[PDB]
RNA sequence: CACAUUCCAACCACACCUGGCGUGUGGC
DNA sequence: TATCCGCTCACAATGCCACACGCGCTGCTCGGCC
DNA sequence: CCGAGCAGCTACTTGTGAGCGGATA
């Protein structure tokens, strides 16, 4: 099943390592044990004003959650790529993934 | 206990009000601070409150509502709104509002927004379900505004050769141009009347920019409708900020798919205003004008349009000429060719105490085959023909006379054959 | 105390500033970042 | 997935597919953030795009595709294209591109060129082997660009007295001086008109600088042609921008051995702009206008001319005069030699609503022998002879009956006999 | 009526400066 | 299940003085009741 | 969009003492 585990990137590359995740799951053809990067950065809040009325697509903490099927190669996959300094989760080195309850409530986040 | 119902009343019902209320003495205060220390006991009695008011948007990200009271400027009550509500709720400038608010808690100093119930007069739920203004497709005017009252009064001649001269519509495009003390303020007060009297349905809203206060007092009493002003009392800061105050409020009740009439009084003082506030960019020509500096009435004027959906923005300006200084002049330029319709009243007419002095051939409108029927429009261009070869002064009086015999302009139509 | 954390004015807009400074500056950004997520229901795992 | 696609089509279809395809509202957002979020919404679905546009050269190195829907200005859906393509591929301004496009990609604002797949309505192979504009060799008007439907119409009569007054050629260089309420836009619509029926090979294009709205949405959908156009709404810098952008794509295309023809109303808009964006050089003469505030008109102007291998640029612009202001005259005067071709309107005949009012012998064209034959040369001769002794105005009404009575212009001819 | 202070001929008050920390080198 | 043995981690290692020097670039994120 | 502050781009010491298993009776 397709799980909804969770990744920490560096500081900032958040979006850069989403993408580079995907680009690495489009090159070994492993798209059967992932999902997509799901980046919860839903964070349309802006500031309007004189001349000054742009989005800020930003402001969300940096957890590029990805949901997948957990598998070692899997992860040594999702690892392999750099800047993944950050796969949380309480365990040795196999965690478990987020619950529905979290799913929904990260997609009415999403919605809103 | 509404924000209006204090916001209208005269400062004399509010300091009864207030006296009864056992307060201190509410004399010794402005009318805002009146309001707000009223509104302040009163919910010191545990009253929740309601309010309304048009949005200002803030570099800052929150937003204030401001009243007709203030001429939508910055105030002891003015309501402030969280930049969240208005990303949820979609406000912008303009935004009427009126909704639960509360007097600034522990340590704040402005009004709460709580819960909002009326967005421009519509249910907030449809507020996000509107139509931009610049993706609008605007066209020329086809309903006609007929201004003539019809009973037959002295003065309503000043509004039948409205109808003979230059022919208004939803969504026009009108200048007038005339010098100093030639008869401009009475001619928009009885267009203001007019207007009231015959289009009820239609917003009517009036823009006076670095006026005399006694021609405030007059006007937000002899029209039957909201205005708003600002005298020479003020900053031109403060003539720019109610320029956007009103013309974001047009904006977005024409959204809202609504008939807004606008009346400008004078477009010379809020250009000074607009070339005063503006910063200098190096770039200066005759007169002493930025050439940036008319971008902002470019805007302003540009922003009236016809709308096809429904609803139009009519904005009717008034320009001075020959007032001794060639910057008046070089704006007065290029208003020349922007505008497709003018009222051009000469000084020459007006120096004989004959009114209105209006010069009937240097008038027109441009595109007003689809204002009129076609016996309305023969008859305009045969009586453009009769009065073309006399001169301006008596020709204007024949008009006059031939006026004052008929009661409306059927008879007089009739009576040109 | 704010006079005895190292903080001068050096040549220029930067100013010689002291490793406490990082340190509190820091721990303020993570608080205030767990203080948010608390607020949001963020997931379980992630607020731990 | 086209950028065309979605370019065209009303707000209105836009807002239905939005709506469809499960967005947040998009009724809050302008045209350019529709299309720019309804792409990015299409592409993470996983689509490859396509789109077009005109080039911009910016100064960085880099370039910009715009849009006819943003008059070609800046805009969230602007496709970005590195300086390396615009090397190999040899871009520049005014080259219309049409290829493989992505929305910016991760951290990026503006979308990314891919692969090009039509340079200028060609192979992007044969876009190198391409001659430049001043290279060429102009030349005179040859090829005849009959302006009559032949249909006629109640209107048609303004097209036939132009194959009696004043003949038009591919490449020609026409002015058309005239005050103003005299009859240029509904005479500039009908030269649209006739050249989209008779010549729709050639490319059509017309320049609205600082115009009205109403005129510029009723010009958008009564000509067979994409239109460009900038109002009174936005500053002069917009009107030099599209002006650059206009010209370099009608050189572009002449250079691709394409036929173009421009009519651009109206040229004292554009010189007041020109005058207005360019700095002070201390050179002031009478009118407020620079010694080199002249030279961008002077080169708009005389990018005009006739090529030999293949193709030509007609450009026919519109003047103002009689406007009350000296500068306008200036800059009437500066174009007063330099066209080879003259359309004179005069406000005398247009004041008494006898259409079209043009000067038939202050009209002309010069070197007009290599336009017509023989046959059609003598006849022009006869009734220049024939106009010369009587007046403008009911001469103009002559020749407007002696029009009206045949169906074509060989009737007239054959009764001139 | 009461609380509370009183904005200006010399001059008192309006002064005077980088070891945060590390590294390198040398001397005792 | 007690208890000696082996592996692992915290803590230490003058003092003074003198001179000189340093913490960048692109990129990312947060800053704001008039 | 503007400005302001902050982040990514290891092993020749040796010795001493204490603590934590651990394996042997
Ligand atoms: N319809 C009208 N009926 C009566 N008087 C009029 C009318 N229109 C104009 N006037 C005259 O015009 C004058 C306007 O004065 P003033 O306000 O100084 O001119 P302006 O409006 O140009 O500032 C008044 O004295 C008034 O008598
Ligand atoms: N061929 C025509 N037939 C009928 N009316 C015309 C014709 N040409 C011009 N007009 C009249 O002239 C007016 C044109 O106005 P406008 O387009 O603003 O002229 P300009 O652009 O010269 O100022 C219209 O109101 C229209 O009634
Ligand atoms: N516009 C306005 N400014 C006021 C008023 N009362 C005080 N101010 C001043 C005090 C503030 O320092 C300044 C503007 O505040 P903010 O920083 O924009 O306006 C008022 O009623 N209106
Ligand atoms: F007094 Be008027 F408005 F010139
Ligand atoms: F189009 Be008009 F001549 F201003
Ligand atoms: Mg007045
Ligand atoms: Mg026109």
């Amino acid at each position: 099943k397709k799980r909804w585990y969770v990744v920490q990137a560096f500081s900032g590359f958040e979006g850069r390592v989403a993408t580079s995740l995907r680009e690495h799951i489009k090159l070994h053809n492993m798209e059967d044990l992932f999902g997509e990067v799901m980046v919860p950065t839903e964070e349309v809040v802006e500031i309007r004003g004189g001349q000054r009325r742009k989005s800020e697509r930003k402001f969300f903490p940096g957890y590029v959650l990805v949901q997948m099927v957990m598998n070692d190669a899997s992860w040594h996959l999702v690892r392999s790529v750099p800047r993944v300094m950050g796969f949380i989760g309480g365990t040795s080195d196999r965690p478990a993934p987020i619950s529905d309850k979290e799913v929904d409530a990260i997609m009415n986040r999403l919605q809103q | 206990m509404n924000l209006t119902e204090l916001k209208n009343t005269p400062v004399s019902e509010l300091i009864t009000l207030g006296e009864n209320m056992g307060l201190e003495n509410l004399a010794r205060m402005r009318k805002q601070d009146i309001i707000f220390a009223i509104l302040k006991q009163h919910a010191k009695s545990g009253e929740d409150i309601f309010g309304d008011g048009v949005l200002e948007i803030l570099q800052d990200g929150f937003g204030f509502l401001r009243s007709a009271d203030s001429s939508y400027l910055a105030g002891p009550d003015d309501i402030y709104v969280s930049p969240s509500q208005i990303r949820r709720f979609n406000l912008r400038t303009g935004d009427t509002i009126s909704g639960k608010i509360r007097p600034p808690k522990e340590g704040e100093r402005y009004f709460a927004l709580l819960k909002v119930n009326e967005v421009n007069f519509d249910k907030p739920e449809n507020a996000r379900n509107k139509i931009l203004f610049e993706n609008l497709t605007p066209l020329h005017a086809n309903s006609r505004l007929r201004m003539e009252r019809g009973n037959g009064s002295t003065e309503d001649l000043t509004a039948r050769v409205l109808d003979l001269a230059s022919p208004i519509g939803r969504g026009q495009r009108g200048l007038i141009v005339a010098p100093p003390k030639a008869g401009k303020t009475m001619l928009l007060q009885n267009i203001a009347q007019s207007i009231a009297y015959n289009h009820p349905d239609c917003v009517l809203m009036v823009l006076l920019i670095d006026e005399r206060p006694e021609e405030v007092t007059e006007m937000q009493r002899l029209v039957k409708g909201e205005v708003v002003a600002s005298t020479f009392d003020e900053p031109a800061s403060r003539h720019v900020q109610v320029a956007e105050m009103v013309i974001e409020k047009a904006k977005r009740l024409v959204e809202h798919k609504k008939d807004v009439i606008i009346l400008l009084d004078s477009i010379t003082r809020l250009a000074r205003a607009y070339n005063t506030v503006v910063p200098a960019s190096g770039k200066v020509l005759t007169g002493g004008v930025d050439a940036n500096a008319l971008h902002r009435p470019k805007r302003f004027f540009g922003a009236a349009r016809n709308v096809e959906e429904g609803g139009s923005l009519t904005i009717i300006a008034t320009a001075l000429i020959d007032t001794g200084s060639k910057m008046d002049e070089v704006i007065y330029e290029e208003f020349k060719g922007t505008g497709n319709m003018e009222l051009h009243l000469s000084r020459k007419i007006a120096e004989k105490r004959v009114f209105p002095a209006i010069d009937y051939n240097r008038s027109g409108t441009r595109k007003e085959e689809l204002l009129t029927t076609q016996e309305e429009l023969q008859k305009m261009w045969i009586l453009r023909k009769i009065i073309h070869p006399m001169g301006e002064i008596d020709a204007m009086e024949f008009l006059i006379n031939k006026l004052a015999m008929t009661k409306t302009n059927d008879d007089f139509f009739e009576m040109m054959k | 105390p704010p006079d005895l954390r190292p903080l001068v004015p050096l040549d220029g807009g930067r100013f010689a500033t002291s490793d406490l400074n990082d340190l509190y500056r820091r721990v303020i950004n993570r608080n205030n970042r767990l203080k948010r997520l608390l607020d949001l229901a963020a997931p379980d795992i992630i607020v731990r």
